């Protein structure tokens, strides 16, 4: 018997324990708002031929008048955010910034800090493991959409299970030939091209014919709870940054492509139930990364 | 000198259009175009100065009596102010313009075996500045459109990167793309800067600012036309007009 | 040093406080803050302006 | 011979009949407009730290005042968006709003109603047929960008017919080789890495050499005439929230990983120009729906 | 040894040199605001009773009031705009726009030219070169996500090279099996399934075993300067209508999937330097061209 | 004492304003094989003689 798994969802670092209380929620709340004011503000001062409304705005964020003959950095906000995702990323980093620098940066605006007042559509498939017996090849690529090339060397008909996981809410599997696949105890229906399946029916059962090799496409769709203000494109984007900026390196973690990777990872393992609301959090700060950098390059 | 001056493209081909192909050609022996020489500059060294003559000098150079030498010769009229001694071409030629003899068939020129990457190494095109670049691709422009080579004129700026972003853009049949350009063309003109009474090393320089000191002298000589002050007293047919157009354009 | 009463004369205004880091805040924030009232409760310093 | 298709393409199913008249286009129309108002409404309340912007767009949108201990589901609005949903993916998907619910929801917002003033970008990759001799073997995967890999077995070298239809525009093949390709009736010209073509033009064939497999990956662009309101981020999740919500589940009926396989596949069966007409306002009202479930998570 | 590149990456052709100039520059940053507001008219205009905000815009825009009995197209604005995009594709492409009309279209609006205030990401992954010894046998497929199918027949182990280029910042590596990787002439790791790597850090080596295929996933991120008016999504689909209209038709050019293949193929050239800063200007352009041409399709 | 004399005159504390090209050569390594000798000599201009 051999086993393959995603190579994503293989040992889940742990998470940050740290800047998740409410008045710690708030302070990522009020970074991404200001941060979102500074991107509209610089194209607002284009229009209108002159440099106040964005300066007015970066001494909303920034605590400080600019200078001609000094660096925008962003200020004190932009080191506290930059240290909260480092922070939030592993267990390991450390906790740099005081509690009182989090709560004096929270005034500045009136934003509830509610982290489950919406919700968003996570794209990566969950193959937990896919048994398969001898004299049969099984590879698996890709996690928004996973390719399963399954080849039959023997004499006889094989049978692949697939575990899809009990988290993901509904997978789609579109074969390069029509095939048949069942669940268990249940009776084998007529070779089709489309199966659409609900991860917690069960195991499933591919009936492998000897021949060609047959390959599996599969999509999955996951619903996990996030802000208002979240905003996936804007996510993507701020994780690419952070991780090319080197927020996320320190020892001992596991790297991934997007942060739809990142976060059903951490909810696959377990305690993840837990892991996802620190997951969150971290998504709607590198949303404020996102913004302000982009705003403001160093 | 007055050629020099023109600093639109719409004064610049109305020049030329007034402008007979005798004032291209030159009746002074003058030299042969490529040599190494020493000259002489006093102000700077006692030691005399190497240089190279060329073509696109202010002075008169001796030139081949082929249709190669009288397109170089009237392009070194354009963008140095002097051309070339090419004798005997005969009166029919030297009677017509010089936009006649660039645009028109019935002079009885053959030209369309010219190669434009050669003409432009001959007259050293990397030593021309900016103007002096755009005024020879007006040349080109003008020959290319006489002999239906519009598609070759294009893949030679294709070859020349810089050549294609200062190449002027105008149709040599529209008179609507002539009034629209801006492109300035001047060579000499007023000086917004100090200019003084000295010398400059290379010959090209050299004679180039002497146009330049020429030109204050001829701006504010009895010659030159004040179209301010005098505006009546010019003819009627030569009188600047808002709706000028060359003929056949 | 000079014997005043209540003197409002420091040698330099302090860093720390009681061992506590006193606020600093810009002229330009200072005029657009909406909770001065809560502010004020605890030491403030004023800079950017004469 | 051997003939390989894409999956997606297999057996589209036809599409509901209702709600597709002038007064039924307006309803929709009207609903997208009031879900995002109510999605602008509900930020606003959490900057704002008071709930009046939302009241009052929730008000016009359900058509009563908002309640505490109340599910705040969305009124009639909210039932006649989903029951719509249902009826435009299925013929047997049975219409239950009646007209003259349909007709006062439509009066809640001036709308021109008109779905053909705009257009968008759809990116599936229609291959109807690949026809290959014997000795070779030709398998198609992914329905984004299609990966076709083919290995020559025989003796000499085989041509590979390609079929891409002819609704698609534009198709642009890369191989990990360079390959020959030619249209039908055409020298075959030296090997390139990539190719341009325009599937109106015909069929194409692929010389196959006998040394190593050849991977080709293809991707198209088909332009569809859509209202200009349309958001194809929107549309998305929107399409994935009607999977994960159970709406679309009925009897016989196909299933597809995102909206641009479901429209892709109608355009190409028979009556294509109706059914992609009916698909686009199946899609202005998941765009409707995802705001609107997104502002009042149920 | 056997040499394997992305296909992608092959010859990029010479883009324009003209219209790159700060005055030009101007033009498509007034005509990205003025397409902007054109979309946003339209939409007022539909959501009311009244047509004077789309008279006015379009006015502006076209230099000329719209009629019921003619089909608005944009005028001088439109024309000048679907000129200088082909210009900037390739240098064979003729320059037709006189500069006179293009300061005239500048002063309708007051927009700086700055194109280096921000950045954007882009997720194409340059694979320069893969090196493999006899009796293996590499392929190469996919950009955005870049799949290495890597099999070895020998009798021992043996070592790839893989090559990222220097201009990628981050590469994210990720494997069906555990395998090792490891800089030149450093020791080898212990195999995992994730490795994070800088292009910069050299030639990667890979240790590839007798006994099953080893399937590589690639995924890489690069920052562009770019203005802050950037969008990608409007650059893309922007990008795929361009190519539909023809134009990209032009003589010996090469072709793309996406501008994100474009604008890094072109950086990885030679002068890539000299060559992003005008596929920048040309992505903005095209950014206008998507707005325009959905508000007034034609 | 280093805030009392701080506040002596305001100048900005900026120290990434602008640049300086310095002009020492980083020879990290030079990897020479058997029977040849290299001698790596200087640091603003580097010698090496082999």
């Amino acid at each position: 018997a051999n086993r393959a798994t995603s190579a994503f969802l293989d040992n889940p670092h742990p998470v940050g324990v740290n800047y998740v209380d409410e008045g710690s929620r708030q302070f990522v709340a009020v970074a991404e708002l200001l941060a979102s004011k500074l991107i509209d503000s610089s194209r607002e001062s284009d229009e209108s031929n002159s440099d106040v409304p964005f300066v007015q705005a970066y001494s909303k964020f920034a605590d400080d008048n600019p200078r001609h003959l000094r660096v925008k950095t962003g200020g004190k906000m932009a080191n506290a955010l930059t240290n909260v995702i480092r922070s939030y990323y592993s267990i390991n980093a450390p906790a740099i910034v005081p509690q009182v620098e989090i709560d004096r940066l929270a005034s500045k605006a009136t934003v509830s800090g509610d982290m489950y007042n919406s919700y968003a559509i996570f794209n990566s498939v969950p193959i937990v493991e896919v048994l398969s017996p001898a004299r049969t090849t099984v590879s698996i690529v890709g996690s928004d959409r996973a390719d399963v090339t399954m080849l039959n060397t023997g004499a006889g008909a094989a049978n692949i299970t697939f575990n899809f996981g009990q988290i993901a809410e509904t997978v789609i599997l579109k074969g390069s030939v029509p095939f048949q696949l069942a669940r268990l105890n249940q009776p084998m229906p007529a070779a089709r091209f489309t199966y659409k399946l609900r991860p917690l029916d069960g195991p499933f059962i591919v009936v492998l014919p000897v021949g060609n090799p047959l390959v599996i496409s599969a999509t999955a769709a996951t619903r996990i709870q996030v802000p208002l203000a979240f905003n996936k494109a804007l996510v993507e984007s701020g994780f690419q940054t952070a991780m090319n900026d080197g927020l996320f390196d320190i020892q001992n973690v596991n790297y991934y492509s997007s942060f739809d990777e990142f976060i059903i990872s951490q909810y696959h393992a377990q305690d993840g139930i837990n892991r996802v609301s620190t997951c969150v959090i971290l998504g709607l700060a590198l949303q404020a990364y996102d913004q302000m950098r982009r705003a403001l390059p160093v | 000198m007055d050629v020099l001056s023109k600093g639109s493209l719409k004064e610049l081909l109305a020049h030329l259009e007034k402008t007979p192909l005798e004032e291209a050609i030159s009746y002074r022996i003058g030299t042969v175009p490529y040599q190494n020489v020493l000259i002489s500059r006093n102000e700077y060294y006692n030691q005399l100065y190497p240089d190279t003559t060329s073509l696109i000098d202010g002075v008169s150079r001796e030139g081949q009596r082929n249709v190669n030498g009288l397109i170089m010769s009237i392009i070194s009229y354009v963008v140095s102010g002097s051309g070339h001694y090419i004798p005997n071409i005969g009166f029919m030629l030297l009677r017509r313009s010089i936009l006649d003899i660039l645009t028109k068939h019935d002079t009885g020129l053959v030209t369309n075996n010219l190669n434009y990457g050669i003409i432009a190494r001959n007259l050293t095109v990397s030593k021309m500045n900016c103007e002096q670049r755009k005024r020879m691709l007006i040349c080109f422009k003008l020959l290319a459109y006489k002999d239906g080579n519009q598609n070759d004129y294009e893949i030679y700026l294709n070859q020349n990167i810089p050549l294609k972003q200062i190449a002027p853009n105008f149709i040599p049949g529209d008179m609507r793309t002539v009034i629209h350009n801006q492109d300035q063309l001047a060579i000499v003109g007023i000086p917004a800067y100090r200019l003084t009474q000295s010398t400059e090393l290379s010959i090209r320089d050299d004679n180039a600012k002497s146009y330049k000191l020429g030109y204050v002298d001829w701006y504010n000589s009895n010659s030159f036309l004040r179209e301010r002050s005098e505006f009546n007293l010019i003819r009627l047919k030569d009188r600047d007009t808002k709706y000028g157009k060359l003929n056949g354009w | 040093r000079f014997g005043f009463r209540d003197s409002p004369f420091c040698t330099s205004l302090p860093r720390t406080i009681m061992g506590n880091d006193v606020r600093r805040i810009s002229y330009n924030v200072f005029s657009m803050m909406e909770d001065i009232d809560d502010v004020i409760s605890e030491g403030f310093i004023l800079y950017d302006a004469y």
